[PDB]
RNA sequence: GAGGAGACAAGUCGUAACAUGGUAAGUGUACUGGAAAGUGCACUUGGACGAACC
RNA sequence: AAACUCAGUUGACACAAAAUAGACUACGAAAGUGGCUUUAACAUAUCUGAACACACAAUAGCUAAGACCCAAACUGGGAUUAGAUACCCCACUAUGCUUAGCCCUAAACCUCAACAGUUAAUCAACAAAACUGCUCGCCAGAACACUACGAGCCACAGCUUAAAACUCAAA
């Protein structure tokens, strides 16, 4: 349920002084909002300690490397498959408000 | 040692030199290495009389660590003013 | 681009062609079928179907290349690898049975090796967080970790430390050096994985 | 300080995935509020910026409600054209 | 019996047991992920200390002790020594938003310690004292 | 004599206000500072916080 | 950077402030009031009615005596800067707290007076729709001017009331 909004603004026939001010009018747009905008550091941090107590000779951190390959890898695949995803909408939704407008006025 | 700059011009007010100069005579205080440049708003001796009256207020507190140069391709002067060290002012007592 | 963007790269690949057609999943058909109605860009004078062509060794001359001078570069490359494979035929000829089976004479597969040894695992990139770059470390591509690897071999090559010493010679024995994990190569991939661990705590500052 | 220590604000990990367990404490936090209280107890907000921020927080959740309200209302018109052409 | 968030109650007949220890004998694993530096000492099940570890005792100086990466090197440290000392399983408690907040329990596992529960002993003042005034940047 | 205001009127030192004016602005009050002004406490919106979930 | 060699756990411990509830919209004339309990207690069966008196009036501030965790004008130190009498960091005082007096000001604003009534034939713009009756208060170009003078006041760099001259065609 909305919180109320009787007697909450300052107008007349208002004894009470306000509870909101709100700085624009409280009434629905015909829009909404735009979507608003590191990965796998873990194996990152395992490699380098490897190859800090190693001196950096990758023939015996093979596997931490590769993990931190393989990781890289699916880092990227996962961006890819995020953004294909990512492709209900905003576009959508303000289609749908378009169709059913707020009607502030009197017609 | 910190390093104050200041930029002046040739056509500086008076008052506004005035509170500079308080500026400066609490660097030196502080002991700061106060380079001074001064740039045409004009001769040459016309704007090291600049640095000679700031250092007219300065009798026994301030010195140049550096004396005026022509810098800037000669458009300004520049100095560096430092506190007198303990000899140097013991110097000056005596004197 | 004189090609339209229905052109599309050919695939250079005898195999390719004469794989059976039960062996085609019904995607692979496709695939087939629809090329068969496709303009083809021609194919460049760089590849062919020969089996001695090796794409690695390829890019390595073009990279190697100076002002259009193909010949020149394709010259130094097989004198690289001429010189690689005596190289080694004299140390398999001058060592004992025993090494002899470890001893490899293949200077194609030595190249590989080397460069795949030179490869770096993580690069340096500048990430901005508020406003301020700061080179924080990042997984470097396959691409970018092999174009890295060619890149320092030529350009380790091409010092002028080494004086007098004609191309070929140089890059054999630095060749040598990586597939061994020794020489400057390795060293500068070495100083580059020090360096992203010495900044290893700006890793969050990447985004993605 | 002198209630009983381990009750409050403490949650069991399943299995060993304290990854989990964080997240539930942490959801437990923000829908408590804690941790938004403790963001802004970290510098004093003076009673009016305060009130002022509550108020501004109120007309957000009315509006946000109320479209809320409208997009699930009108979601069912997001149906295929019927008299698509005509 | 059913897996339930809640810890078990003092005093109540619980089943539940860690390297044959009730959950009151457990040694406590005390996180401070103050703005820029984070603490670890974990303590007995009588406040009798075992280990410490902080991101500046880490080496870590200045702003890098602020990071989830010393947070991390602590939390190793801590759980080294709280092993050697004789320390399996653990409830954290943690008491405060810094970045080393979850960092720091990250290392304390990855350095071998198993963690039973975590507690978030935040301090959160009723009002109480005033905090100090904001920031104009 | 000196102050205050206004105007005429070109300069000197800053860039305080007008854009989130680059520290939002302002009221009351106190201290401080060539100087616009800075800061503390409370107050105002004559600012905003991007207005479904993220 | 400066600063402190103090820091963590546990236990004892305020003359400071009053998470969540509160997405409630209440109480009071306004200022104000949001921890718990109790006591006392929220004027007027007709409305308006103070520069013409009585009683209040946040914060700041003054006087004297206490408290002091924390915060904090001023001041001191670090840093930044051309400079930085600021913004950023640290320390600390007046001050915020209690008692008894003063002080009597706020963008004290919901910038929308009290009372009664209407929604009908709208209404410069914006803002918080347009009006009717009645009453008091106030206003009559800008700036000079929250000023000078006079007067009153526990106010002595103050507050309230408050002009004129010169100037302009604007504000
Ligand atoms: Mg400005
Ligand atoms: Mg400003
Ligand atoms: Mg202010
Ligand atoms: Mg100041
Ligand atoms: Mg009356
Ligand atoms: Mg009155
Ligand atoms: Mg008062
Ligand atoms: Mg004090
Ligand atoms: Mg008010
Ligand atoms: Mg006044
Ligand atoms: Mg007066
Ligand atoms: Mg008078």
């Amino acid at each position: 349920a909305t919180p109320s909004l009787r007697g909450r603004l300052a107008r007349f026939g208002n004894p009470r002084k306000p509870v909101l001010k709100p700085n624009k009018p409280l009434i629905l747009a015909n829009r909404v909002g735009e979507r608003r905008r590191a990965t796998c550091i873990t194996e990152m941090s395992v490699m380098m300690a490897c190859w800090k107590q190693n001196e950096f000779r990758d023939d015996a951190c093979r596997k931490e490397i590769q993990g931190f390959l393989d990781c890289a890898a699916r880092a990227q695949e996962a961006r890819k498959m995020r953004s294909i995803q990512e492709t209900l909408l905003p576009n959508k939704l303000n289609k749908l408000l378009q169709r059913f407008p707020n009607k502030p006025y009197l017609s | 040692t910190l390093r104050k700059e200041l930029i002046l011009s040739s056509n500086i007010g008076q008052h506004d030199l005035d509170t500079k100069t308080k500026q400066i005579q609490q660097w030196i205080k502080k002991k700061h290495l106060v380079q001074i440049t001064i740039k045409k708003g004009v001769s040459e001796n016309e704007m090291e009389e600049i640095f000679h009256q700031i250092l007219q207020t300065m009798p026994g507190i301030a010195t140049f660590s550096s004396r005026p140069q022509a810098v800037q391709g000669g458009k300004a002067l520049m100095c560096v003013l430092r506190a007198l060290s303990k000899n140097e002012e013991k110097a000056y007592k005596e004197t | 681009s004189r090609y339209s963007p229905e052109f599309k790269d050919p695939l250079i690949d005898k195999e390719y062609y004469r794989k059976p057609v039960e062996e085609l999943t019904e995607e692979e058909k496709y695939v087939r079928e629809l090329k068969k109605t496709q303009l083809i860009k021609a194919a460049p004078a760089g590849k062919t179907s020969s089996v001695f062509e090796d794409p690695v060794i390829s890019k390595f001359t073009n990279m190697m290349m100076i002002g259009g001078n193909k010949v020149l570069a394709r010259s130094l490359m097989i004198q690289t690898l001429e010189a690689v494979k005596r190289k080694q035929f004299e140390k398999y000829h001058a060592a004992s049975a025993e090494e002899q089976a470890t001893i490899e004479r293949n200077p194609y597969t030595i190249f590989h090796q080397a460069l795949k040894n030179c490869e770096p695992m993580i690069g340096l990139v500048p990430i901005l967080k508020g406003g301020r770059f700061y080179q924080v470390p990042v997984p470097l591509p396959d691409r970018r970790r092999r174009f890295l690897a060619m890149k320092w071999m030529i350009t380790e090559c091409r010092d002028k430390k080494h004086q007098r010493t004609l191309m070929p010679e140089k890059l054999s024995h630095k060749l040598l050096e990586a597939f061994h994990n020794q020489g400057p190569v390795i060293k500068r991939k070495h100083d580059l994985h020090k360096m992203a661990e010495a900044n290893r705590a700006l890793a969050h500052y990447r985004w993605w | 300080a002198k209630h009983l220590k381990f009750i409050a604000r403490t949650v069991m990990v399943q299995e060993g995935n304290v990854e989990s367990a964080y997240r539930t404490l942490n959801r437990i936090l923000t829908m408590d509020g804690l941790i938004e209280d403790i963001k802004h107890r970290r510098y004093y907000e003076k009673p009016c910026r305060r009130r002022q921020r509550e108020s501004y927080e109120r007309c957000r959740r009315i509006y946000n409600m109320e479209m809320a309200r409208k997009i699930n209302f009108l979601m069912r018109k997001n149906r295929a054209d019927p008299w698509q052409g005509c | 019996t059913k897996f339930s968030i809640y810890p078990p109650i003092p005093g109540e007949e619980s089943s539940l047991r860690w390297a044959g220890k009730k959950f009151e004998e457990i040694p406590i694993a005390h996180i401070k992920a103050s703005h820029n530096n984070t603490q670890i000492q974990v303590v007995s099940a009588s406040n009798e200390p075992l280990a410490f570890a902080s991101c500046g005792t880490e080496g870590f100086r200045n702003a890098k002790k602020g990071t989830g990466i010393a947070a991390q090197t602590a939390g190793i440290a801590a759980a080294a020594r709280a092993k050697q000392k004789g320390v399996i399983h653990i409830r954290v408690v943690v008491k405060g938003l810094g970045p080393g907040r979850l960092s720091a329990m990250h290392g304390l596992i990855m350095g071998g310690l198993e963690v039973i529960s975590i507690t978030d002993n935040t301090p959160i003042p009723h009002n109480g004292c005033r905090p100090r005034k904001a920031r104009k940047l």
